[PDB]
């Protein structure tokens, strides 16, 4: 088929790049104290830290081990009033993050409590 | 006690159906059945075990079937090397195999 | 793979007691039982009994209950999954009616319902 | 609403603090070799180790990415004979751990094999 | 019961060792810069790296927190034409990896895209 490689769809549309997520997912993680040895050790501890911060957010949202998880947080149009066809068949993931950057912290909280309350509802439903 | 078949044959392309049965002592619903291709005075060969499961490498034309009173062994698509003597045998998980009488094919 | 070379085809006379050897190769001798099968001329082929090269536990037919001694010596590791073993067969109140070809056959699987089933046989030995 | 902050419900009842789990969940994880540099590197490797030991236990129990997961291990009253209302509407999580501390290792094994057997049952059910 | 310990079923059949997975699962993860201190720090960063590489592959296959997950990738008999009874009731996990070693990279890709496409199908099904 295609297989554009690591970040190969960085210039592709958001809907196109959303089909090559495993490509970027697997490259996110793969002792003498010399000037090169200290350098390499820092590269190792930094990679595991950055990888687990994203897996932590992916966990407090109910998205553990998911490349595409759907949530229950509705899309406040004040974030972006663009339509679906002018987003997935138009913009790239780079420029999308550029205009959604202000509200990325607002969304990260709405997903965090929507998962905390959902697991509280699921426990109440299995209490019978 | 496990009465097999007298004998029979077919022809290159046809099939055979050997039989094997006995009383409640060695047949059948509470026992497994294995069929050995055993040329007289030579190294035998396990064709099928557990009523119908073939051994690794056995041709798919060899097929086993066990009714509630008799176990069968079909030999589809015959070939020259099939002229051997076949023996059934009944067994459980913690015993030995009571072989059958014999069947020349 | 796997081989089971058997002893010689010499002959004796009634009242004696012969020993049959069976040397294994190409497979872990401890992982499968060793069966002794008899193909007499005046009778259908008979299963004499199997023995465990791992647990030493033996089990034979009641027709050979107090007349047969089955013994095996410990194996010799060749590789991680290859060893060499030996199995021995004896008869007590021996006559000339037990004449025939004698085989040794290792077990089928290591677990399940067809564990000890004689799967890989030897070339056989002619007797009296 | 309330939002007591990190560990803000440490003095609250177990039922009250059980609704602010994301607060403590997100704070569990967020090169020159000087006396301060060696100090900071140790703080970094220690945090990822402690975080992943808890995620490991959360995994061998079938609770990956769950703040509240229900199990199949029944409550042996020898652990605590207290009732639900005198636990969730009375005790705090601190003093609860103080009286359940002896049996925390017993429970950690019951949850570990209940998940190992459940995934063995699920494979048998999807084998048809 | 049995409980053979860590790697206790390394010589057991694949079906037998497949019931003691939690035993090996929990032992996969559990500052002065002296010759011993640098040695111990390397042992710590190496353990978390190796543990998370396996959890990463377990994630891009839809097997997060699973000891036994079933996939949708059919078994190409060119990998191993052996039957189920002669694998789970015969071979050990060591010698199995020895003969499946060539195709372990082929399988790791088939599971990776089968999960990427499955989560794309699940989003389409929840779009109504
Ligand atoms: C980089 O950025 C560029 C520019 O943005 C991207 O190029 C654009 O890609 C999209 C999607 O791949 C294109 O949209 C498609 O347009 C085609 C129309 O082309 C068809 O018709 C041509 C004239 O009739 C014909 O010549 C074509 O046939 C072959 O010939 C050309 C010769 O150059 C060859 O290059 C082609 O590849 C063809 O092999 C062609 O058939 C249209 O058919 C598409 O519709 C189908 O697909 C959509 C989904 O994509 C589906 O919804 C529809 O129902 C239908 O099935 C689709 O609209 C666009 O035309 C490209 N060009 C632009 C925008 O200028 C490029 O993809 C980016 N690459 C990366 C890696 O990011
Ligand atoms: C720290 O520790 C203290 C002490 O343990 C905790 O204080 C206790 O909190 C619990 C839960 O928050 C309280 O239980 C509730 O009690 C109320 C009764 O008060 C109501 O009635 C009063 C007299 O009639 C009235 O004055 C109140 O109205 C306002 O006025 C006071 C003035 O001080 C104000 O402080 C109040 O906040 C009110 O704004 C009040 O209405 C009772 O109504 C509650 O029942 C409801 O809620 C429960 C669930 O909580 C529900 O199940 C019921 O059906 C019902 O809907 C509830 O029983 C307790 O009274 C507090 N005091 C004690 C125990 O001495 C404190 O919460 C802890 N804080 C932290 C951060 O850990
Ligand atoms: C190491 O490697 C060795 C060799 O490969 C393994 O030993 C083999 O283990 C398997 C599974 O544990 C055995 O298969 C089973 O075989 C029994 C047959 O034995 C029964 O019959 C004997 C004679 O009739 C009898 O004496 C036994 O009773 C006791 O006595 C012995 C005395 O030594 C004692 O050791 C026994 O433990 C008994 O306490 C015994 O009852 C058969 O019954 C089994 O079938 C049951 O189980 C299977 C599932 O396993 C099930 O599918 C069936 O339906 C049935 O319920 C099973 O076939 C094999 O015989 C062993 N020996 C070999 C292969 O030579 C050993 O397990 C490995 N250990 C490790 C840790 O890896
Ligand atoms: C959108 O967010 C703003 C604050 O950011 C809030 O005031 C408003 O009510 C929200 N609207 C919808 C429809 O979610
Ligand atoms: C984000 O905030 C900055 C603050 O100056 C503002 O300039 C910019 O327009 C904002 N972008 C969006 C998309 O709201
Ligand atoms: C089998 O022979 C050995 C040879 O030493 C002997 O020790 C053993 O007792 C014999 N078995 C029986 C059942 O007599
Ligand atoms: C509770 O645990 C003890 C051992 O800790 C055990 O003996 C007892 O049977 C258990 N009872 C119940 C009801 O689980
Ligand atoms: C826990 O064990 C200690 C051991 O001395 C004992 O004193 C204490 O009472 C025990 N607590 C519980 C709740 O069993
Ligand atoms: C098995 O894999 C080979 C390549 O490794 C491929 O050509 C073949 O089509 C596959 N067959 C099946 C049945 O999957
Ligand atoms: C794996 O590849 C090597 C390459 O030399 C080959 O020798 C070996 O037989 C192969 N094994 C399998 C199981 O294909």
């Amino acid at each position: 088929a295609v297989f554009l490689g690591f970040l190969g769809a960085a210039g592709s549309t958001m809907g196109a790049a959303s089909m090559t997520l495993t490509v970027q997912a697997r490259n996110l993680l793969s002792l003498k104290l010399t000037v090169w040895g200290i350098k390499q050790l820092q590269a190792r501890v930094l990679a595991v830290e950055r990888y687990l911060r994203d897996q932590q957010l992916l966990g407090i949202w109910g998205c553990s081990g998911k490349l595409i998880c759907c949530t229950n947080v509705p899309w406040n149009s004040s974030w972006s009033n663009r339509n679906l066809s002018e987003i997935w068949d138009n913009m790239t993931w780079l420029q999308w993050d550029k205009e959604i950057s202000n509200y990325t912290q607002i969304i990260y909280g709405l997903l965090e409590e929507s998962q905390n309350q959902q697991e509280k509802n699921e426990q109440d439903l299995l209490a019978l | 006690v496990l009465t097999q078949s007298a004998s029979v044959s077919g022809s290159l392309g046809q099939s055979v159906t050997i039989s094997c049965t006995g009383p409640n002592s060695v047949c059948c619903s509470h026992k497994s059945i294995s069929w050995y291709q055993w040329p007289p005075g030579r190294a035998p060969t396990l064709i099928i075990y557990e009523d119908n499961e073939r051994a690794p490498g056995i041709s798919p034309r060899f097929s086993g079937y066990k009714s509630y009173w008799s176990a069968y062994l079909t030999i589809s698509d015959l070939r020259p090397e099939d002229e051997t003597t076949y023996y059934c045998c009944s067994y459980t998980h913690n015993s030995g195999c009571v072989f059958g009488t014999g069947t020349k094919v | 793979q796997g081989q089971l070379v058997q002893s010689g085809a010499t002959t004796t006379k009634p009242g004696s007691s012969v020993k049959i050897s069976c040397k294994t190769s190409g497979y872990r001798f401890n992982f499968y039982h060793i069966n002794w099968i008899r193909q007499t001329a005046g009778r259908g082929p008979e299963w004499m009994g199997w023995i465990s090269p791992y647990s030493g536990d033996k089990n034979l037919a009641p027709a050979f209950q107090d007349r047969v001694n089955m013994t095996t010596d410990t194996e010799v590791p060749v590789t991680s999954f290859t060893s060499t073993g030996a199995a021995y067969m004896e008869i007590r109140n021996l006559t000339s009616d037990d004449t025939g070809t004698y085989f040794c056959a290792k077990g089928l699987l290591r677990d399940g319902s067809s564990t000890w089933l004689p799967y890989l046989w030897g070339q056989g030995t002619l007797l009296t």
